[PDB]
Order: structure tokens, then C-alpha cells, then sequence
């Protein structure tokens, strides 16, 4: 399969047509995607398979091939970047400033914008271009838009 | 059957379209990961 570094499309056939579930990061050989998206089956890229590794359906996360590669973490303060991957259309940065999820465990960056589901595991980026997390889990809001957390796995 | 297609480069973009708000949310997160809004 094609292992280059880089942003995803996650489709299926079991559905009309073909259809994108989600979106996920390629980095040092690694798959990282939302759990969501996949609920923890092997991927096809080319003829090569690619097999769950890590996952976990609390922090939404899933890596396949090996253990979740990307560590960098939202400074709290700067703008970033949704690499968003929408279904049939081409990547596109978004800057925003992210607000912020406050839960009963800790603080975490959160990033305001309405897409389709197969959107999902999109990733978020600092200003030096690595990956700060995955945009597609999060919460309905009065309006009806939708707003993600940030969501990083972590790196052992 | 779900397979993987290549869509780009993993790149920050000078003049990229800038949007969105910055919503500070009281949240819960359950045992099955999904997020709810604590009012
Ligand atoms: C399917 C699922 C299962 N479990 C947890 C979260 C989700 N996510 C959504 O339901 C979702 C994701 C988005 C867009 C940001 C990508 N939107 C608008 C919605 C409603």
C-alpha cells in the first residue's frame, strides 16, 4: 500500500456509490483516525492491509500498522489550522482560534465549524504544520452547529 | 470493505480562509467517548 506521510480519505462500498466515512494521518508508517470513523476494522490501501493497533472508544482514537505517533499538543493561545478533507472535495486550510472544552479532568482546545460526518478525524495543525489532534469529536450547540474537541492521543 | 486514498501533504498555509469562533463549553465526556454540553 501507499505508506508516504500525509492526510487521508477513509471510504467504503458497503453503502451507494462510494462513500467517505472519515479522513486520518499517515506519519512514520502509522494510520491515525478517529474510532468513530472506522469502529476498528482493517483498512485497504492498495492490495496492502492495514491492521487496527491501538485504539480506544473514550478518546475516540485508533491507530493501525503501529502505536499513535503524534504528540504535539494546542499552545492555548496561537490560531491553527483544520486540514479539513471534505467528501468529493479537495483540502482546504481553515485558521481559527480554537475556545475551549472545560471538563471535570482538564481543559482542552476546541474548534468551531460545521462539515459533513465524513469529514471526521480531519487533522488540526500548529504553525510549524505537526498534527496537535483530530477534528470530528465534540458537541451540538444552541445554533445546531456543530463545535470538536481537539482530540491528541499520546505518544509512549 | 474500507480502504484509504491519499488527499495532500500535511502543510500550514499562509492566507488560508479565516473563520470560526472561540466558544469556551462546560462539557462531560461518557464511558462511550461521546461529549455533552453540562448546563
Ligand atoms: C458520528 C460520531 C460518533 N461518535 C462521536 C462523534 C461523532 N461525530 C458526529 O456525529 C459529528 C461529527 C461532525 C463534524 C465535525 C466533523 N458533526 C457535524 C457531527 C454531528
Amino acid at each position: 500500500g501507499e505508506t508516504t506521510d500525509g492526510v487521508y480519505r477513509v471510504m467504503t462500498r458497503r453503502l451507494l456509490g462510494s462513500t467517505q466515512v472519515g479522513v486520518g494521518v499517515m506519519q512514520e508508517g502509522v494510520f491515525h483516525t478517529m474510532w468513530h470513523v472506522t469502529k476498528g476494522a482493517a483498512l485497504r490501501s492498495g492490495e496492502g492491509r492495514l491492521d487496527p493497533y491501538w485504539g480506544d472508544v473514550k478518546q475516540d482514537l485508533v491507530s493501525y500498522c503501529g502505536p499513535w505517533k503524534l504528540d504535539a499538543a494546542w499552545d492555548g493561545l496561537s490560531e491553527v489550522q483544520l486540514l479539513a478533507v471534505p467528501p468529493g472535495e479537495r483540502a482546504k486550510n481553515i485558521q481559527t482560534l480554537p475556545g475551549i472544552f472545560k471538563t471535570k479532568d482538564g481543559d482542552i482546545g476546541a474548534v468551531a465549524l460545521d462539515y459533513p460526518a465524513g469529514t471526521s478525524g480531519s487533522p488540526i495543525l500548529d504553525k510549524c504544520g505537526r498534527v496537535i489532534g483530530l477534528y470530528g469529536n465534540g458537541v451540538v450547540i444552541k445554533n445546531g452547529s456543530y463545535v470538536s474537541a481537539i482530540t491528541q492521543g499520546k505518544r509512549e | 470493505d474500507m480502504y484509504i486514498e491519499r488527499a495532500g501533504d500535511i502543510t500550514w498555509e499562509k492566507d488560508a480562509e479565516v473563520t470560526g469562533n472561540s466558544p469556551r463549553l462546560d462539557v462531560a465526556l461518557d464511558e462511550s467517548g461521546d461529549f455533552s454540553l453540562v448546563e
